[PDB]
Order: structure tokens, then sequence, then C-alpha cells
């Protein structure tokens, strides 16, 4: 009657085999289903394990069911950045006559891209329409760095986003910062974050 | 003795109508205890036996949801089967389903069943081992394939060996007065001259429960199976059953015939003989 | 008590 | 599959609205959920077949009906700000594997006053000459700012055709005024290409932002243009300079 | 396809006794399809308040129904069951014989 997923958060380096956990208090279930959801996106079903089956596999995904122990384990082999999402576990009752599923709160998973040749730098880009306005681009840093919000009001900083240039088998992280404040400059844009000591700052 | 619980479902397509007809009834041995009729105003499972009225709101809401789900599944099946047989939507067709379980004297699981029929004939049935299916024809093989791929038998088997038996036991207990009873038949014989040389001797068994019964005629020690007219056991309407068996005999020879009545409510079989 | 999960034919 | 509509909707307190959910798999079971931060998925109403519906965990303020097998409409008689959320329809058989099939989701924002609705302003920023020489790559950045509610879809178009390779858009917008419950939003995206591709004056780059706002039935009367559903774009051309 | 004609039995719940309230029954069984019309008659005329059991079926899938109505038998009053079914070219009438 209660579904729990612990840990509720998981951070892993790209390439590692990971494990997601699901637990339920009532063993009398008809099935167990695993889904994944990206922020602002919908729910994609991953695997469905019927109560009479022990496991299901799909690509790099494999899930087991231990009805007697009230648990299920979702395995993801050779994790990729694209696996980043919240994974949800749900079960339905074998009897009772309601058919209502019970969902777990989900485990948020982050698979950090492996950056072969980090080249942390902060660039200034100008508006194509007005050389008047610009943004600061912090890019090419490895997984070790975290991007913090600004300590100043009206200074906007986004979190790290990973982009993939497939034809080149190349990926890279980046965060953007901008503001209308007069004292704001790329030199001080990411001051509230811990950035690599040798980050490139062109003049 | 042994007992059983069985649910019977009848689905009838009605061309030109908004909805097909769906009727479900449940029985414990020879006693009905619930019903549902898609055409009725309540749209709920209804009690048809005093001992089941005890069940609370959760029981009835649950049974109602499950029966409405059965109704919806059967509504879809009507269209599916018409497809398997490539029949037009112009004609009315019938689907019937029956499932349940039998327990022994110890009230433990003895057997489970799940049979399905289309237009009055077997379509698909779960075998006795409750692990495989028997498909009646080409069309049923598609259903068989579908049910095997979805592991339907394993889930159904669990219901038949667990839930079904557990609730039967509960009903047998809650309805002990009604269900755990035996009403011995009230027997008598009638005589009707068919002519001046022949007459009909009719042996009657009335007010008995359960319905299982055996009426046989004998002509001084030997069976008259072939020359015996037997009618189907019929309901009295009060919870008991009735039945009769007759024979045509030569006027003056009545005394040579004997009717034998066998029923569980009798310590020993009864032998009746006509007497002027 | 009725069966709960019914599979379409 | 499952098709629900509309995908985005803005409503003023008191307005009625109905979300549609249709499925073509002959599923007997259909249901509606609302999903909110720190609240998970909460069931509103469900139905195991035609002529039957039952309450979920949070039925108050919602009405449903199941007259047919295929449809299960969710109706909000009088929209309230508390109903702002993301709604999901989910259906399944009442048998077989019992697997749940979710619709794409519908985002609903209920506002006391539509005057708070704003379309995004979009700008594209050109790659720096420093990045170009340092990495032989060129990152373009798109900024969608000052919009409300958060109902946008950002896409990149190179020479008239949409691209996905080399693109990263923030998973969620940021509040320009984090302390306010009705703060406008900003969203950023990057498109990275080779230095050679960016240096070709024949290459055209466009960032497109589809915004879902007001409809013709909505009252406006202002000075600022009515914030209707629309597309706002910004563009830049490659350059040798 | 498969269509079986109904078997019909008309009788009283309890032993017939003039002036004594009872129940007049008409049991139809062994038929298919389920659509069927059954009427109880008192001296050739249709009896008003007549109800029936919930539709069910036997092992061989054929249906059975019990139609009944409370009545008070007399020596003069004659009763019967009128049944119409697709397998019948004409509605069949079975008279009640308390004699048998």
């Amino acid at each position: 009657q209660e579904v729990t997923q612990i840990p509720a958060a998981l951070s892993v380096p790209e390439g590692e085999n990971l494990v997601l956990n699901c637990s339920f208090t009532d063993s009398a279930i008809y099935n167990l289903q695993w889904f994944r959801q990206d922020p602002g996106k919908g729910l994609t079903s991953l695997l469905l394990i019927q109560s009479s089956q022990r496991e299901q596999t799909s690509g790099r995904l494999n899930a087991s069911l231990d009805k007697s122990s009230g648990r299920s384990t979702l395995y993801i082999a050779a994790s990729q950045p694209g696996d980043s999402a919240t994974y949800l576990c749900a079960v339905r009752p074998t009897s009772g006559g309601s058919y209502i599923p019970t969902f777990g709160r989900g485990t948020s998973l982050i698979v950090h891209p492996y950056i072969q040749n980090p080249d942390p730098a902060v660039y200034q880009l100008r508006d194509s329409k007005s050389s008047d306005k610009s943004v600061c681009l912090f890019t090419d840093f490895d997984s070790q760095t975290n991007v913090s919000q600004s300590k100043d009001s009206d200074v906007y900083i986004t979190d790290k986003c990973v982009l993939d240039m497939r034809s080149m088998d190349f990926k890279s992280n980046s965060a953007v910062a901008w503001s209308n404040k007069s004292d704001f400059a790329c030199a001080n844009a990411f001051n509230n974050s811990i950035i690599p000591e040798d980050t490139f700052f062109p003049s | 003795g042994s007992h059983s619980m069985r649910y019977f479902f009848t689905s009838v397509s009605r061309p030109g109508r908004g909805e097909p007809r769906f009727i479900a009834v449940g029985y414990v041995d020879d006693t009905q205890f619930v019903r549902f009729d898609s055409d009725a105003a309540s749209q709920r499972m209804e009690p048809r036996a005093p001992w089941i009225e005890q069940e609370g709101p959760e029981y009835w809401d649950g049974e109602t949801r499950k029966v409405k789900a059965h109704s919806q599944t059967h509504r879809v099946d009507l269209g599916t089967l018409r497809g398997y047989y490539n029949q037009s939507e112009a004609g009315s067709h019938t689907v019937q389903r029956m499932y349940g379980c039998d327990v022994g004297s110890d009230w433990r699981f003895l057997r489970g069943y799940h049979q399905y029929a289309y237009d009055g004939k077997d379509y698909i049935a779960l075998k006795e081992d409750l692990r495989s299916w028997t498909a009646a024809d080409m069309a049923a093989q598609t259903t068989k394939h579908k049910w095997e791929a979805a592991h339907v038998a394993e889930q159904l088997r669990a219901y038949l060996e667990g839930t079904c038996v557990e609730w039967l036991r509960r009903y047998l207990e809650n309805g002990k007065e009604t269900l755990q009873r035996t009403d011995a038949p009230k027997t008598h014989m009638t005589h009707h001259a068919v002519s001046d040389h022949e007459a009909t001797l009719r042996c009657w068994a009335l007010s008995f429960y359960p319905a299982e019964i055996t009426l046989t005629w004998q002509r001084d020690g030997e069976d008259q199976t072939q020359d015996t007219e037997l009618v189907e056991t019929r309901p009295a309407g009060d919870g008991t059953f009735q039945k009769w068996a007759a024979v045509v005999v030569p006027s003056g020879q009545e005394q040579r015939y004997t009717c034998h009545v066998q029923h569980e409510g009798l310590p020993k079989p009864l032998t009746l003989r006509w007497e002027p | 008590s009725l069966l709960m999960w019914i599979t379409q034919c | 599959g499952v098709t629900q509509t509309p995908k985005f909707q803005v409503l003023k307190t008191g307005q009625s609205m109905t979300l549609q959910c249709a499925q073509d798999m002959n599923h007997e079971y259909m249901s509606w959920y609302r999903q909110d931060p720190g609240m998970g998925l909460r069931l509103i109403h469900y139905s195991v077949g035609a002529g039957i519906t039952d309450q979920g965990e949070v039925p108050n303020g919602y009405n449903v009906s199941r007259s047919t097998t295929e449809d299960f409409p969710l109706r909000l008689l009088s929209a309230a700000p508390s109903q702002t959320s993301v709604y999901f329809c989910a259906s399944s058989y009442v048998g077989n594997t019992g697997e749940l099939f979710f619709g794409e989701g519908s985002r609903l924002t209920v506002l006391e006053d539509l005057k708070n609705v704003f379309p995004p302003e979009v700008a594209v920023f050109e790659p720096s000459e420093a990045e170009i020489s340092h990495t032989q790559k060129a990152t373009l950045v798109c900024l969608a700012t000052g919009f409300y509610p958060d109902h946008v879809e950002l896409s990149w178009w190179v020479n008239g055709k949409e691209v996905h390779s080399g693109v990263c858009t923030d998973p969620q917008p940021l509040k320009e005024q984090p302390a306010l419950n009705d703060s406008r939003y900003a969203l950023s995206s990057r498109l990275r290409v080779s230095a050679t591709f960016w240096q070709d004056p024949r290459n055209h780059f466009r960032c497109q932002v589809q915004f879902y706002g007001l409809s013709e039935n909505d009252e406006w009367t202002q000075d600022r243009a009515k914030p209707v559903t629309q597309i706002v774009s910004a563009e830049a051309w490659g350059r040798a300079d | 396809m498969i269509q079986r004609t109904p078997k019909i039995q008309v009788y009283s719940r309890h032993p017939a006794e003039n002036g004594k309230s009872n129940f007049l029954n008409c049991y139809v069984s062994g038929f298919h399809p389920s659509d069927i019309e059954v009427d109880l008659l008192k001296n050739g005329e249709r009896i008003e308040k007549v109800e029936h059991s919930d539709l069910s079926f036997s092992k061989d899938w054929s249906f059975y129904l019990l139609y009944y109505t409370e009545f008070t038998p007399t020596e003069k009053d004659e009763y019967a069951c009128r049944v119409n079914h697709v397998t019948l070219s004409q509605p069949k009438i079975v008279k009640w014989d308390r004699d048998m």
C-alpha cells in the first residue's frame, strides 16, 4: 500500500552500471511498472513486470521483482547522460477491486558526462541585433564543477547543460549568465561558483 | 460434503441498441447469492441471498467495480469475436463465461474452472491443471495465443486456488443455515389410467435440497431405464427442487413396480410402491 | 467474490 | 495510444474548462492525475468502464464522465488558482499485463488576472572569436525572457530546417524574480557548431520560441499587444569577420 | 448458428389446494439464444404481475429461467404458460395439470 524509492537521488559518472531501488509494503500486487520522466516532460514506461514473472529486460535496462520481499531493482548498464531523469516505480493490486496504482515518489538520477579534454573558459557573446547586450558563457568544464546561482538580484545564471555534437563524438557542459546591472561582467559573472583555477578568460 | 462457488456471465450484442446486454449471477452450490444486470437502474452488484446482505459497503463497491469491469471487457469481446469470424454487425451474438472453484469435505481446494463460449458452443477453456488452454477452433487459437503471451493462466490460477476458495469458505460459514443444509425429498405416487388396459405411474420427489437426486423405476427387481420418462429437475421457487419419473404399465400390474429415491438428505434410499 | 483482472479474448 | 488535449492552457479564476483524453486501444480503465512539485502524482478520478467513475485521492473541484469506451473528459467547472498544475490521463486494460499508458500531459495555469500574461522576447547571441580560436567550435546562445506563464517550446533552425544535434536547452525556466509567486520567466539554449560552419556567411541560424497564451475569447483592452499564442524568433547569419 | 428450442414445465410451488394461496411456475430450459417470451395465462388471458429469475445457464451453455406469480387455484380456473422463441414457428401453449 506504500511504495518507496531510496535513495531518492543518485549521481553517477557516465559509463558505470547503476542500480535503482523500489520497495512496497503489500506483496499482493498484479504488476510492477518502471517509468522515467524528464522535467517539464511526460512519463515514459520502461518495463512492466507481471506478478508471476521474475524479471524483464530492454536494451541496457533490466529489472527484477522479488514479490515475497516486497522489492524490485532496476539495473541500468553503461549509463549515459541521456539516462538522466527521475525514475518512478508503481504497482497495482491483485485483488480488492479498485485497480488503482500506487506510485513511489521516484529517484532523481544524474549521469555526468565524461569530458575527455576539459577546457574551462568564460566567453562573452554579443547580441546579433545589438552589440549593446551580451551574455557570458561558461563552458567546457568537467563534471567536478557545480554552477551556483548569483548572490545578486537581477543577475541570471542557468545550471549546467550538456550538449552533444554526435558527428564529432563530442560533448560539452555549459552554463549561461547575464544581467542588466552595470557592474556585471564575464570576469565576475560566476564569482559565486567554485571554478577551475586555470579557467580561460580572454581579454 | 463438497462445495462450490460459480459465477455465470451472459453477454448479448443488440444491433441498433446503445449497449449490449450483460447479466452476471453468482452461486454457492445450488443457491444464487448475487446478480448484476446492465439494463437495471442501480448499476450495482445486488444481493440475492439473506446471508450475503451482511457484507459491508466495501464489499459491494468492490464487487460492483469488478462486475462493471467484466461488463466492459465483454462489450469489447463482442466486437473482437465478430472480427475473428468475420460476421456483420447486423446479427446478435452471445458470449458466455463461467468460472469458479470446488472444495472438498475439508473445505480445501479441489478444482478450479474457467470456461468461455461463443454462440452456444465451447470457445476456449482452462484445462484442469490450470496451466494451459483448450481452443475449440481456429478463431479460439488467436485468443489462446493472446492469453499465453500475457500469462493469463498463472494469474487466474492464483484466484481460483486462493481468493475463490477463501471467499467460498467465508460464505459457507456466514450462510451455514442455508448452505450447510439438506432437505430430504417429500415423496408420493400418482396413478392415471391411459386406457382400459394401461396406466401411468408417476413417482414424485418434492421440496429437496441440494438438487442432486436419483429417481429410478423397477419392475419386480429389474431396472426400467429405457421405459422410464424422467423430467429435468426443476426449482420450486422457494429454494428447493422438484422432479418426477413415470412409467406406463398394464392395468392390474401396478403392484409389480417400485420407485427408488436416492438423495443425500435421506439416511437410506426410499422404495415406493403403488397401493389401491 | 469476483475475479478482478479479466483479459480480453 | 493515448491522446490528451490541450497541451497548454491559460485560464482566469472562475472559468470552466474540459481536458480531453482519448485512447484507441479498447482500454477499460482510464484515469486522471495532477502532478505537482513535492506532491508526486495524485489521482483525481478514474473509471473501469462506460457508465462508471470513481473518486481518486483529490476529486474536489473536478468532474468526469465515461459515456464511451474511448473518452474520459476531465472538467473543471470553476477554475481556481490551486488547480494550476500538469495533468496526465492514464489508461490500461483491466487485465492482460495491466500496463499503464500515460498521455503527453496538459499544463494548466489559472490566474486571477490575465494582465500577468506576457509573451517572450527572444534574442540570439553570436559565438565569441575567442571560443572560435581556442576550440575551433562556435556556440550560439538563445535567450527567451520575460514570459508568463511558463508555456513555451524552444527550437533551433539552421538554413530553414530544425536541428537537434549540438543543442542543449535548460530543462526548466528560471524565475527572473525568484521571490514572487507570479514571476516572469527566462529560458536559455545553446547551439554549438564547427568554426567553419559558423564562418560561412551563407549559413542562417534561427531560434524559435512557441508561446501558448490567450485566445480570442479572452478580454484584453490594454495598450500592450494582447499576449496571444504565438511564435517569437531571433536570428543570426554566419560571418567571416 | 446454434439454436435450441426450450423445454417447458408448468407447475405449482406447493401441492395444489383450492382456496389455498400458492405460486404458479413456468420453467423454461435448454434453450439458446437467451431471448425468450414467456406469459402465464389464467383462462386464456395474460397474468399481470409475473416475474422471473435471473438469467443463467447449464453445463451445455443452454439457458434456463423460472417465471412465477402467486395465485389461488380453483376447480374451474385453468392456467397455462405461453412461450415464444426463435426456434418456434408458433407460440407454444402448455396447460397446468395439477392432476399429474
